[PDB]
């Protein structure tokens, strides 16, 4: 009620337990002016009513004044307050510091909303990855530096979808986007005439794949792509949508290579310049790296179309990569003091979502790992609360509350945890999602937030007591995106590439499950968030919708929730959530059993 | 190594030894289980001055060298020079520590106690290996296969083992433990080509005579056609040359050497050939359980890689099977190291996890630990 | 409880277990009181990682299955194996629980206690069933075609059963609870196959047996005439294979099941008839009432389905009585079912909702409320 009647009073901004909710308006306030900008400059979270600039100077006077890197944590779902509260402290920042950099952020943002951002449930435009953006600054605290970076880039969304979640917009943006002229040079196959885009929105929700495949060109160009860059890129993102069609045909005892029409395989590689000829028979005929020697043991086609998926997967990845690589080349200064920096978040949050999967576990135990450095830091204030006072209680560390979650998503072996058993079943010569779930049933009790749903649910499904609130996981669509028998020969025939710009974005070249690379990404961006004073901005909605003085305060707690603050909240209540104050006290409890103690009485204590 | 067991594997069979580690599909090293040693070893004009020429090292300079096996169809023979075998596979082929990873040394189904002891102590006593398993070398080329069930095959140079996957896998009367394999093939290429004239006596001459074979060999779907044709070198009377100046023309020898492994009636005693006590452990099974195990005829091992092996063994199971019963049998896209394959994969999963002898399970258990953890 | 009480029916006797579900006129499953139990269930390329196999469900994997019994002779013989037979009734054939589904199973009259305590149990205990019933087998056979009153033989492939109803309804002493069932010809035809060379010793092969005599096998009218015929594949010796090549043509042998139908003392029993048994349920009474069970001889259950099951009968009443009284005998329009039919009327009746066997009945009155309810 709080939350609710304040932002609808127009509060958005309401402090919670020790957090600046940003309730958001999807609008960016003008509480990030420069009149704000200054208000705040000198004002820490706590110094000042809850705002992005209290914790977004925070953040600096940590970075030229205690001379501090930083990072403005800001999460939950995505595009709900991520660019709103970054932006915030960018320009916060901007004028604070020397801000310009993270100019091109905003047009790292179209193209980070091609093959970056797919699109979500609670968001079109959504960052299906968390970025941050490290605005570095001198030691006087100035923007000479602004750098953001993309990780939790869903490879498995390049090629295997979720629901209300396009791939990485491009893929559509291309078909629809990229010109037909392009769709040849891309050999770009309609949205479901490519076996990614299986998808049903063609175009981004409240959006397009023209528009924003045109801001994709456009801003990539910004960043320093050639419209034959870009369109090698676009190549990239249709070739990518090829490899799904691509096909090695299989047989009945555990064989090696056959593939005979390799049209789709054609379109890839005239698409990426490689041989037509050399990707197919190469995932035909992979050498599986084995030890000493690389064995022409060669992938069974199982495995063969299973290093399709991880070409078409690791391929669009290094291409958004490579893209987000042109994106910080224009977008950061090549000169920057940066001895101090802030890293603002823009991930998608606890995400509470209808398919929760290999892609979308990745990302509810990714913001479960970050909401641990949030609530972590959460401690960390009510710590300080505690030591403030005379407190004989300093209680438990509260992002604890997280962590059970978290090692569910990650023990490897030793009955190991859930991406992990997946991991496990993609070490297979084969693929083993019947051992994947015989790992989840076995091992929900070797997980300690594993809820293994019942007698007949657990046999493919299953849950995860996730700190979004409990996640049900049905993985059994996950080693598809998660075997990765990345074909090192046809990847290094990428690098082979004729299309030289392909080649660019895989001159580099079959395990390493891609649960694996993203949990990598999590720890990425967790690393992002907490290699500082975690800067406690969260992104709240009082309707994913993206509405501004629209709200229900069920939305409200539901970001906070997904941002932790709801638990953030539970967890200054976990330790000392109130502190009345001793002259609080005196007024307050004269007439409460004082009784030779009026109130303002002399003695703080003993009064 | 990697997040799993990442155990290490000594696929050690009897003519081959293959080096590994989990999460691999494939053998990482592969040294013949022959290791070597001079016959006029000190100096020479011609040799090289070696002592214990762990696997090909062997072959070396036959004309001047001698050549054992510290492996014998499964039998762990030489545990000295399966030492220097398991020195090569982890120590040096693997050149990473046996003594730092869970090791896996391939082994005969029924092998005696003597070579599991081997295996487990040296892998605690001369290679501190963290936790190895004795892993059943058929089982292993089962595993490797895709398959943890059905007729498991392991046919040939090394030794050749057939573990059927029923109410029964382990027994000393329901594997069979063939110790006809590519080295009583080997064994009979000498023979004839002695026959022929080609005199063989040395064991660096057999080993001579193993290398013909392995490359000079032929599963003979049908001998006697092939034997013909062989009797001069047209197509499978082939020729092998020593590099001191000696060629071999080795007739219907080629394909006399596999049909050993089916038809022992080349050798001239009383004894019992690979698809009929491949048979045998399969008819342990159920009658719908031999009708069972038929569908996964695994197979691997050495005769494995000699022309027509799964031809040969399947026509022959085949008709090992009640006619209401066809057998189909599993070619791994590699036979003779699927044990390593097997071996390694089961290092790649949790299931190593519960199948090595840990270096503690034998200092504690002894070496029967391998009894006491796998046969 | 429920209008239309959407009862689960579970017609179980010695045999045929029947699910369905309230107003129906024929099982919406049919498997036998049986359930299979493998010998070591290892892991096998055919196999199940399962161990209870109900219904003919046990009648499949017999090549390595052991045979167990839920219900024989009416007695629930296993209720553990009747928790397998309404796990599959209802959970598994019904799909619905018995929990939340009142389920009017079937039970003999006379049942002992055992079967009643547990019918009420099982339905309780294992599925907390909302509304049990077990109702008269026989009786129930009578409510399949429609029938309130008349004699009611009901054999099921469970136990043999009449009821004579009257004006009235029939007498403990004047009610037929014969020593037999379709185990009981199961077991002759077993025995009678053994002697011309069809051996069966397991329950595997006794069941093999039991599917015979649901199967091939024959009311004999001229018993031992078509058992001349049939010593020699001629008429009535018809093979069933076990699918091994087992070939059993089961000659003499079929016909001389429903022969233990009508009379059960070749097993080595001293029971009696069955339409004996009618004509002495019959005549128990005055003669108007003892002649009202003269009359209706509702032929019902599975053992009164084989060919030839009505007019034998009938002529057995008949020839079984005093010209005095006339006897005629009822085909229900599905008669191997028809207890399983009557079940699923009275279920969509009102009276499943004036006689079943709540769960509270049975956790109340003791497991007796089926004797409450189950007459």
């Amino acid at each position: 009620h709080n939350l609710r009647e304040r932002y609808f009073s127009g509060l958005i901004y309401t402090y919670s337990g020790l957090f600046c909710v940003v309730i958001n308006p999807y609008k960016q306030l003008p509480i990030y002016s420069e009149k704000i900008i200054d208000m705040y400059k000198g004002k820490k979270r706590h110094e000042m009513p809850p705002h992005i600039y209290a914790i977004a100077d925070t953040a600096y006077r940590s970075m030229l004044q205690d001379r501090e890197d930083q990072s403005i944590l800001c999460t939950g779902e995505s595009g709900a307050g991520k660019t709103e509260n970054t932006k915030k402290v960018i320009q916060y920042l901007a004028v604070v510091a020397s801000g310009e950099l993270e100019k091109q952020l905003l047009q790292a943002n179209p193209i980070l909303e091609a093959f970056g951002n797919a699109k979500t449930v609670k968001n079109d435009n959504s960052s299906r990855f968390g970025k941050f953006i490290r605005i570095n600054f001198d030691v006087t605290g100035y923007i000479v530096g602004a750098n953001i970076e993309t990780y939790l880039l869903e490879k498995s969304r390049a090629i295997r979808q979720a629901k209300d979640e396009r791939t990485f917009h491009i893929f559509y943006y291309l078909i629809a986007g990229a010109s037909e002229q392009m769709r040849n040079d891309l050999l770009l196959e309609g949205f479901n005439n490519y076996t990614f885009l299986s998808n049903g929105h063609v175009p981004i929700p409240a959006q397009q794949d023209d528009e924003m495949f045109q801001e994709t060109l456009e801003a990539m160009t910004i960043m320093g792509f050639t419209e034959e860059e870009q369109t090698s890129i676009l190549r990239v993102v249709s070739s990518v949508l090829q490899l799904g069609n691509i096909v090695f045909k299989k047989e009945r005892n555990t064989d090696q290579a056959s593939m005979p029409d390799n049209t789709a395989a054609q379109k890839v590689c005239h698409l990426m310049g490689i041989n037509v000829t050399d990707f197919t028979r190469s995932i035909l005929t992979p050498r599986i790296k084995v030890g000493r020697d690389v064995v022409q043991k060669a992938q069974t086609k199982e495995q063969a179309d299973f290093a399709i998926e991880a070409l078409a997967k690791a391929k669009f990845e290094r291409l958004f990569r490579w893209i987000l690589t042109r994106v910080n080349k224009a977008l950061d200064k090549t000169k920057r003091q940066g001895a101090s920096f802030l890293g603002i978040l823009d991930i998608a949050g606890f995400e509470i979502f209808e398919i929760n999967s290999f892609e979308q576990l990745c990302i509810n135990y990714t913001n479960e790992k970050l909401q641990q450095l949030f609530n972590h830091t959460m401690f960390i204030l009510e710590q300080e609360e505690y030591q403030r006072e005379g407190i004989e209680w300093n209680f438990i560390d509260f992002g604890l509350d997280l962590q059970p979650c978290i090692e569910l998503i990650e023990r490897p072996t030793n009955p190991p945890g859930v991406l992990a058993l997946l991991d496990e079943e993609c070490w297979f010569p084969k693929a083993t999602d019947t051992s994947f779930v015989e790992k989840l049933i076995q091992e929900q009790g070797n997980h300690a937030k594993f809820q293994k749903s019942k007698q007949l649910k657990d046999k493919t499904e299953f849950c995860i007591l996730h700190y979004a609130g409990k996640v049900t996981y049905n993985a059994s669509a996950w080693l598809t995106k998660n075997m990765d028998p990345l074909n090192d020969n046809v990847t290094s025939l990428l690098n082979q590439s004729s299309d030289k710009f392909v080649a660019d974005l895989w001159k580099d070249v079959m395990f390493r499950t891609v649960g694996q690379l993203y949990k990598e990404q999590l720890t990425k961006l967790m690393t992002t968030l907490r290699n500082t004073n975690p800067n406690f901005v969260r992104c709240i909605i009082p309707n994913h919708e993206k509405r501004a003085g629209k709200l229900d305060a069920h939305l409200v707690l539901e970001q906070l929730r997904c941002n932790g603050v709801l638990e953030g909240i539970r967890i200054c209540r976990q330790g000392f959530p109130n502190r009345i104050v001793f002259q609080e006290f005196r007024q307050r409890y004269e007439i409460l059993a004082a009784n030779a103690i009026p109130k303002g009485f002399m003695d703080g204590k003993q009064a | 190594d990697e997040d799993e067991t990442t155990a290490l594997v000594c696929d050690n069979g009897s003519g081959l030894v293959k080096a590994g580690f989990a999460g691999d599909d494939a053998p990482r090293a592969v040294f013949p289980s022959i290791v070597g040693r001079p016959r006029h070893q000190g100096v020479m004009v011609g040799m090289g001055q070696k002592d214990s020429y762990v696997g090909d090292e062997a072959q070396s300079k036959r004309g001047i060298l001698t050549l054992k096996y510290p492996i014998e169809h499964g039998i762990i023979t030489n545990w000295d020079d399966m030492e220097k075998i398991w020195h090569h596979t982890f120590y040096n082929e693997l050149r990473v520590a046996p003594e730092e990873h869970p090791t896996l040394l391939t082994e005969a189904p029924l092998n005696p106690k003597a070579n599991r002891e081997k295996m487990t102590q040296i892998m605690f006593e001369t290679f501190n290996v963290p936790a190895m398993y004795v892993a059943i070398q058929a089982v292993l080329s089962l595993y490797a296969s895709g398959r943890t069930t059905g007729i498991v095959l392991d046919s040939g140079d090394g030794v050749t083992h057939n573990v059927p996957i029923y109410e029964g896998y382990a027994l000393p009367h329901a594997i069979m433990r063939l110790d006809l394999a590519g080295r009583d093939l080997t064994d009979y290429l000498m023979k004839i080509l002695t026959e022929r004239g080609y005199s063989f006596v040395t064991t660096a001459e057999r080993e001579i005579v193993r290398d013909i074979k392995e490359k000079l060999c032929y599963v003979a779907l049908d001998f006697e056609n092939e034997m013909a044709t062989a009797a001069s070198s047209s197509s499978l009377e082939k020729s092998y040359e020593l590099p001191d100046g000696q060629v071999i023309t080795i007739g219907n020898e080629r394909f006399r050497c596999p049909e050993t492994l089916f038809q022992p009636s080349f050798i001239g005693m009383e004894s019992a050939g690979i698809h009929e006590t491949t048979y045998n452990s399969i008819m342990k099974c159920d009658i719908d359980i031999r009708k069972d195990l038929y569908a996964n005829n695994v197979m691997s091992g050495g005769t494995t890689m000699y022309p027509g092996i799964a031809d040969r063994m399947q026509k022959e199971i085949t008709a090992l099977a009640p006619s209401t019963m066809k057998i189909k049998i599993i070619a791994p896209p590699e036979r003779k190291y699927s044990v390593w394959i097997g071996g390694s994969i089961l290092a790649s999963l949790s299931t190593f996890q519960q199948m090595w002898i840990t270096k503690q399970e034998y200092d504690e258990a002894g070496p029967s630990i391998v009894h006491r953890k796998c046969f």
